[PDB]
């Protein structure tokens, strides 16, 4: 939440649904990292 | 370098040489001789023109009642079918069978979809419509992303079903009825008579975006006009979709506003600014919109929130006053995304008494708190919007427009008042148009005091169109000269008719595409702005048109005799004339009409051609068989019988013409008599001229073609080997050396075109040109003008008979008024003739100008078309210059330095021409130069609308104003 909440700001249409805007979306995010399912796509939407 | 006689006398000479030989071989004395010495074959008749206005105003007025009569009939029929509806809900079994325009018609496909069924037209062809329209139902338009299918849709496509049989009243009692529409506030569209859309949505590949909602005629008749204010949040949680959709929210939300209303757009963030240079509402044309739109894409989001600010911004740009404006329709439209706060006590400050409106948007897929800003919508009488996405825009955007019409919905009777619109250009190809609109009320349980809950919003509105070639029609300008014309004028300085409004947009700025970013198939949207060229931007603008103007934007009738600038047909010159401007109001209506009559053209002739053997020999003349004694023939390409047409094809057309008077006789059963027997009139003049004279010299010594231009829209031109060469249009309103040579009382010399893909310098000639001018009964008239090519080649060695033939020491050239080159005396000069001066040597030309030898003018053309930069053709606007005369001293000595450098120079002004002859020390002794001075269109941008909005133009708004009934619900929001 501190690092990437209220960053995905991108100006495309594309919806990143994997985001820590809140303290629920910021858990659900972690723990599908931790399951370690498409856990490179949050890691591209982090770099970018 | 010669003395001051030498050089005179070295050009009187000269101009001697030219005029005697163009007088004695064009035949100005003889084809005056010639005019004077009938007086019995025609009657000089007055052109009165405080009758003419008066008459062609009450033509214009009774052609826009018999409009406002077929609207009337529409609206009532429609409300009265739309009351006794029943709201079915089963259609699957009986259908609403009706015309789907953009349906393909070949019969192979059968589609006739679920409750529905399809019709299959005849398509005759047509005139009056330039395609194929069916005069036995009417089609429907539905736009490409509505269902039909629907039950909203079907529902009324079964109501609508009974506005055919108006439409064929319509158009049975006025067969001269355009198009008549009613456009549905459920997107649907339903015109007579039935015709195929231009484009269909699956057909081809590009997909019509075609809404009736966001038609200017729609948008008029729906509600009253606006003060909109655009408040948009910037703050930092509006960054990333939101933003790029607000950013196109509000572009499509200036889309939907016309020049009776006016704009500004602010914004806030923790403080509130307005987003561009303008500081107050301005007027919403469509360079006032250009820049609002160019400052909002420049939009960023940072910062903290504060509705407090931007609301107190808001409420006081809405209380300017010192400003023009609308005062009508005071409304705040809030773009935002979601907030926390409501704002309570600024609303408790600033609209106590609920004047202004507030519609509130939230933007984009966000999680913040919706409740605060519908509040503010409820509060304020206005309305709340929700717009997730790209394909949300358009509905949303222009659907505020059902609120703002309540209170016209609620005034009754008082609120249907017929409207008229800017000149547009019709959707289904038929050129400039203006329609007349009416808004249509739902009444159901109106007899009985029972519904008042979906009854607070319009059905729609009934459209009328009127083409301006109608209007053109009433106002015939056959018997005033090329140089005198009508015109037209809103209330709003727009021109509803003039010379020089053209079919195509207006442009803005300077056109630039991203070529680089094109997908190749996908569809670009193309226009929807009208055709408004204000009057001070269709002529060259004094101050006393300026007041003019004002007079007739105020309806007031009058007269007035003056001296003004007019420039050209091709925009290269500028003469100088006396002209008067007579004009009245058209009294139903809230336009002015003027008439513009040069002196010289208060009398006219009137043909009294009246036995068959002189009519019978005249229309002999003109054939081309006997071409070789009479010289090629042209003939204007006028209607002088409903039957034979304009061709473009000018031969055609002189074919046909003799097919039409030989076959049916010249009683003229219902052709215009008096256009034909002018016609042949002058074509026997012109004849007498070249027989008698023309062709005693076949050749002289320099002449190379001869011809005659009259009235009644005969050419000839002597040698047929010319008649091809002659690349004039045949329509003598249109050529620019016609009306050149009726305003001078000398002879003008035209130069030829440079670069000129075509017979240009020394296979035409230079031609020179003189007006024939009579006086019958003391009476002034010039009804033709004679001319002549000149050869190149001989006027050189003319010339040369202290420069000579690339003389290196000095340079001598010939201009004329305008500053083209017509005779120089260095072989690479005479290389480019017909160029600008300034462009083959600037230093001398800005010093002429300088020296005030040359004035010049400079102007905006606002329908151009340019290749775009980079940041087919599109369309723009381009700067215009004209050099002329201002002093009347026939010499001019004096000597221009370059520093280290000074040329002696000597112009002396040729007497009786338009022609200037300079002597110049030579131009390759010292290198010293600065750059071009370029006369040609060159493509502009200006002028600077933040100045123009600080002093704006006069103007007249609409007094009627539907807003603020008591009886308004407000319950919907």
């Amino acid at each position: 939440m501190q690092l990437f909440g209220g960053r995905y700001d991108f100006e495309d249409t594309e919806v990143r649904r994997s985001n820590f805007d809140n303290f629920p979306q910021a858990l659900i995010s972690v723990f599908q990292v931790l399951t370690g399912e498409d856990w490179n796509s949050v890691m591209y939407n982090g770099i970018m | 370098f010669p003395s001051a006689v030498t050089i005179k006398s070295w050009v009187d000479k000269m101009q001697e040489d030219l005029v005697t030989l163009a007088k004695t071989a064009s035949g100005v004395h003889q084809l005056v001789d010639i005019y004077e010495k009938y007086q019995d074959l025609y009657t000089v008749e007055p052109n009165n023109a405080r009758q003419l206005v008066e008459i062609a105003a009450r033509d214009i007025e009774k052609l826009l009642s018999n409009r406002s009569k077929a609207l009337v009939r529409l609206a009532l029929e429609a409300e009265k079918v739309q009351a006794a509806h029943q709201w079915r809900e089963d259609f699957a079994s009986n259908e609403v069978v009706y015309y789907n325009a953009k349906d393909d018609l070949d019969p192979e496909k059968n589609d006739s979809e679920p409750g529905s069924q399809r019709i299959k037209p005849v398509f005759i062809d047509d005139a009056n419509f330039r395609r194929q329209v069916s005069y036995q139902h009417a089609a429907v338009h539905i736009p490409t992303d509505i269902y039909e299918g629907s039950t909203i849709v079907l529902n009324e496509l079964n109501w609508t079903s009974a506005l055919d049989d108006v439409f064929k009243k319509n158009r049975e009692e006025d067969p001269s009825l355009l198009w008549q529409v009613f456009g549905s506030a459920t997107g649907l569209a339903r015109y007579y008579p039935a015709s195929p859309w231009v484009d269909n949505s699956r057909t081809p590949n590009k997909i019509d975006l075609y809404d009736v909602r966001r038609r200017p005629w729609y948008i008029q008749g729906a509600a009253s006009p606006k003060d909109m204010l655009i408040l948009v949040d910037v703050s930092g949680s509006v960054s990333g979709l939101t933003l790029k959709l607000i950013r196109t929210s509000v572009s499509e939300m200036l889309e939907t506003l016309s020049d009776d209303d006016f704009v500004n757009v602010a914004s806030f963030n923790s403080n509130a600014q307005d987003v561009s240079c303008f500081q107050h509402l301005v007027q919403a044309n469509v360079r006032n919109k250009k820049v609002l739109k160019d400052a909002v894409n420049n939009i960023t989001a940072k910062g903290i929130t504060d509705y407090k600010k931007g609301f107190s911004f808001a409420f006081e740009q809405l209380l300017n006053y010192n400003v023009s404006r609308a005062n009508c329709n005071k409304i705040i439209m809030l773009f935002t995304d979601g907030g926390e706060e409501r704002a309570q006590e600024i609303f408790a400050k600033y609209n106590k008494d609920k004047k202004v409106r507030v519609f509130t948007f939230s933007v984009g897929q966000h999680n913040y708190d919706r409740g605060p800003i519908q509040w503010m919508a409820c509060e304020n009488k206005g309305y709340y919007y929700e717009i997730p996405s790209i394909g949300a825009i358009r509905i949303n955007t222009q659907e505020y427009l059902d609120v703002l019409g309540r209170p016209m919905v609620l005034a009754g009777d008082k609120a249907k008042q017929v409207q008229w619109t800017n000149v547009y250009l019709d959707a289904l190809e038929l050129g400039l148009v203006i329609t007349g609109t009416l808004p249509v009320f739902n009444i159901t349980g109106q007899f009985e005091n029972k519904t008042n809950l979906k009854n607070q919003l319009i059905l729609g509105v009934m459209g009328v169109d009127v083409s301006l070639e109608d209007i053109k029609r009433l106002t015939p300008r056959f018997t005033l000269c090329p140089n005198g014309y009508y015109f037209a004028i809103d209330p709003n300085g727009y021109v509803l008719l003039h010379p020089n409004l053209q079919p195509k947009p207006i442009g803005v700025g300077i056109p630039t595409i991203n070529l680089r970013k094109r997908r190749p198939n996908v569809q670009n949207p193309k226009s929807q702005e009208p055709v408004t060229l204000d009057f001070l931007d269709a002529e060259l603008e004094n101050d006393i048109k300026v007041e003019i103007r004002n007079k007739m934007i105020d309806g007031e009738s009058g007269e007035k005799t003056f001296r003004t600038l007019v420039k050209s047909q091709d925009e290269r010159y500028i003469d100088k004339g006396n002209r008067t401007y007579t004009w009245t109001p058209v009294n139903g209506t809230d336009y002015s009409l003027a008439l513009v009559l040069p002196t010289y053209s208060f009398y006219y002739i009137k043909a009294k051609i009246e036995e068959t053997i002189t009519q019978a020999r005249y229309s002999e003349t003109l054939k081309p068989d006997n071409f070789e004694e009479s010289g090629y023939t042209f003939l204007a390409p006028r209607d002088y019988c409903s039957d034979l047409k304009p061709s473009d094809n000018n031969t055609e057309f002189l074919l046909n013409f003799n097919e039409f008077i030989d076959r049916k006789t010249p009683n003229n059963p219902s052709c215009n008599t008096d256009l034909i027997n002018r016609v042949l009139l002058d074509a026997g003049f012109t004849n007498e001229l070249v027989q008698n004279y023309w062709s005693k010299q076949k050749n002289i010594k320099g002449v190379k073609a001869r011809f005659v231009v009259t009235d009644g829209g005969i050419t000839r031109v002597y040698p047929k080997e010319a008649g091809e060469n002659w690349q004039e249009n045949p329509e003598t309103y249109e050529d620019s050396f016609y009306k050149r040579s009726l305003d001078n009382d000398n002879y003008v010399f035209t130069a030829p075109y440079f670069n000129k893909s075509g017979p240009g310098a020394y296979e035409s000639g230079i031609m020179v040109s003189k007006a024939v001018e009579i006086y019958i009964q003391g009476k002034l008239l010039k009804p033709a003008v004679v001319g002549i090519k000149i050869d190149v080649n001989s006027w050189i060695e003319n010339f040369t008979k202290d420069c000579k033939r690339n003389s290196d020491v000095m340079d001598c050239v010939i201009l004329d008024d305008g500053g083209f080159l017509l005779m120089a005396n260095h072989d690479d000069y005479t290389n480019q003739i017909g160029r600008f001066f300034g462009e083959i040597d600037p230093s001398l030309m800005r010093h002429l100008v300088n020296i005030s030898v040359y004035a010049f003018n400079k102007s905006y053309d606002y329908q151009s078309v340019c290749e775009p930069g980079a940041a087919s053709k599109q369309s723009c606007i381009t700067e215009q210059t004209q050099y002329f005369f201002d002093n009347d001293s026939k010499s001019f000595s004096g000597v221009l330095d370059c520093g280290n450098c000074s040329r002696i120079f000597h112009v002396e002004k040729l007497m009786n021409t338009n022609l200037i002859f300079i002597m110049v020390e030579s131009k390759g002794t010292c290198p010293c130069d600065t750059r071009l001075l370029i006369q040609a269109e060159q493509t502009s941008d200006g002028p600077d609308p933040c100045d123009m909005v600080k002093q704006p133009r006069y103007r007249k708004g609409p007094d009627v104003c539907f807003d603020n009934n008591v009886l308004e619900d407000y319950t919907d929001c």
